[PDB]
């Protein structure tokens, strides 16, 4: 009956990471940035709009009900705990404007989430697309543009889900600009490319990690100022091991065990500077986790939102942009010159804010 | 100096259970994966169970079907294989192995017999 | 409680077909009513819906303008008028009824399905 906000934070992040694994499997050798927490948060909003079997499919996948006493407040709390000027987010559901909505739903949604279900006239397609893109752009400090692309919606669209995040955290200890140098990055297909790489000598939190098959990985922690967020960087020791070996067994809990086993070793780290932007179409990932009804006409149950007309999700999309740089203000080597996993984590709650694979910086 | 000594094997009836154990020494246990293999007269060594060095990531052979659980204690440099719902098909010598590639060590095995 | 489709068959592209579904053991109009179809190599998909909330008709994007769904209360019969048929409309068409204000899973009753082949 009573659960500390860490409970939902782990379920949310666990589910978010499972969605990431589906995305990572679908884009084997491409860059991906993604927010496990972001997709959990927006799917929690979608739980409230849905009914019956559509709702159950989402609850079975996420492992909790947004209706339950304690949940809505805990998420609200979590959001406050997590979130500035280096991080900005927005969650939004847009539904066709003249559709009769269930009595009391909009105030009820607002009470549980402190944001509104947006109403728009999709039959004026470009106006509708502009309004949605303007909402997203203005609630990510102008960093996420054109989230909803030309052709993504049309005259017959009735419901659209949107999630967007921008991250540009500044590391606690900066990389000296003068040590930034061009160096060969080895891509998964055997080819190389010369890219700007940062270098820093320091005592880094570090652990080795060995999978059940015997291959091992270097895992470094790079704290951010604020002493609460950290980026974890992970790559196989051997050049020939694919990064998917790691991503196919990733969990929120595994990452906590990594942190648990770390000690501060003195190392020269060489890490590529990168700036990645990705739009994930969430449909196939979520379908693969059992949430199939919501995307299907005359199957989806959105009777909590409207019990007047049928409804289904036309688009569920996340767009994230992450930037990693020297972070400046006013000895054995670890070289990340091969594809690597990164994880941005909030260490008190264990929340996974961001996850990605850098296949080519 | 490296040693892997398995114990806990024996005779049981169908539907019986056993807890295998392997004490390890002579290497940095905490950085190695631990594995269990089985072999009976006239067949190859088949992977039964595998665990990561930390985090408890596991892998199981097809015919285990959630009947066997692999665990480990790094402070005691020991690895365990809890086996339940034993069948005549499980009759074999069970070998513990430690691996951090390309280095692999083997134990002597311990016999599991199911009538 | 029975749902029996009929009116299926063979027609060339551009022609018309009228499917029917006759219910016994219940009254259609009380229910939300849908037609679905499963074409070769594809999963079963919603085609059309009459929502019991207010009797309004809705259609899948690919059939809107060509197909009409309707209900004859006196006959306890539901129809799917299919006009301007394309080869992509070839499928086994199912009628379903559900006790709800709008069409949505799970449905209470399905018919056996009737073959429509558009050459």
């Amino acid at each position: 009956v009573h659960h500390p906000p860490s409970y939902v934070a782990h379920l949310a992040s666990d589910f978010g990471v499972r969605v990431f694994q589906q995305v990572a499997q679908a884009s084997k050798d491409r860059n991906v940035v993604f927010s496990p927490y972001g997709v959990a948060s927006v799917l929690a909003m979608l739980q409230l709009t849905t009914g019956g079997e559509t709702q159950q499919q989402i609850q079975a996948a996420m492992g909790f009900k947004i209706d339950d006493k304690g949940m809505a407040p805990a998420l609200r709390h979590l959001y406050k705990e997590l979130m500035k000027d280096e991080i900005s987010t927005t969650d939004a559901i847009f539904v066709q404007r003249d559709l009769k909505l269930v009595q009391g739903f909009m105030p009820h949604f607002f009470r549980l989430f402190r944001s509104t279900v947006k109403q728009v006239d999709f039959s004026e397609v470009e106006r509708a697309r502009f309004i949605i893109n303007d909402w997203v752009k203005t609630h990510t400090k102008g960093m996420i543009s054109n989230l909803l692309g030309k052709g993504a919606v049309d005259q017959l669209t009735r419901l659209v889900l949107v999630n967007a995040l921008y991250f540009n955290g500044q590391f606690k200890t900066p990389f000296p600009d003068s040590s930034t140098h061009r160096r060969l990055f080895h891509k998964s297909d055997g080819s190389t490319v010369s890219v700007p790489m940062m270098a820093q000598t320091n005592k880094f939190n570090y652990t080795e990690f060995t999978t059940p098959d015997g291959h091992y990985y270097d895992i470094l922690e790079l704290p951010y100022h604020g002493d609460t967020l950290s980026m974890f960087i992970a790559a196989p020791y051997e050049k020939e091991v694919p990064l998917s070996a790691l991503t196919n067994i990733l969990s929120a809990q595994l990452i906590s065990h990594w942190k648990g086993n770390m000690t501060r070793l003195p190392r020269l780290l060489v890490l590529p500077k990168f700036s990645l932007e990705t739009e994930v179409d969430l449909r196939k990932p979520l379908e693969n986790l059992g949430m199939t009804d919501m995307f299907r006409q005359f199957q989806a149950d959105f009777t909590s939102l409207s019990d007047q007309e049928p409804l289904h999700v036309a688009q569920a999309l996340q767009k994230v942009k992450i930037e990693v740089n020297e972070s400046g203000t006013v000895p054995e080597e670890i070289i990340m010159d091969r594809p690597f996993l990164f994880v941005v984590r909030h260490n008190p709650t264990g929340t996974v804010l961001f996850m990605g694979q850098v296949m080519e910086p | 100096q490296v040693q892997l000594v398995e114990s806990g094997g024996g005779l049981v009836q169908p539907g019986g259970r056993l807890r295998l154990s392997c004490a390890a020494s002579g290497f940095t246990f905490r950085t190695y994966a631990m594995q269990w293999y089985r072999q009976s007269p006239g067949t190859e060594r088949e992977l039964v169970a595998a665990i990561s060095n930390i985090g408890g990531v596991t892998d199981y052979g097809d015919s285990v079907k959630g009947r066997f659980t692999i665990s480990r204690d790094n402070a005691k440099t020991t690895v365990y294989l809890e086996m339940n719902s034993l069948k005549p098909e499980d009759t074999a010598t069970y070998y513990c192995s430690a691996v951090r590639l390309p280095q692999r060590y083997w134990g002597r095995g311990t016999q599991v017999t199911v009538s | 409680v029975q749902l029996v489709e009929s009116g299926g068959g063979l027609v060339q592209a551009g022609g018309s077909l009228r499917l029917s579904c006759a219910a016994s053991g219940f009254t259609f109009d009380d229910y939300s009513i849908a037609w679905f179809r499963q074409a070769p190599g594809k999963e079963r998909e919603g085609v059309s819906c009459i929502s019991s909330s207010d009797g309004s008709a809705y259609y899948a994007d690919s059939v809107k303008g060509r197909f009409t769904i309707s209900s004859d209360n006196a006959k306890n019969t539901v129809y799917l008028q299919m006009n301007s048929l394309k080869p992509e409309d070839t499928a086994v068409y199912y009628c379903a009824a559900v006790w709800a204000r709008v069409c949505r899973n799970p449905y209470d009753y399905w018919g056996q399905g009737t073959q429509v082949t558009v050459s």
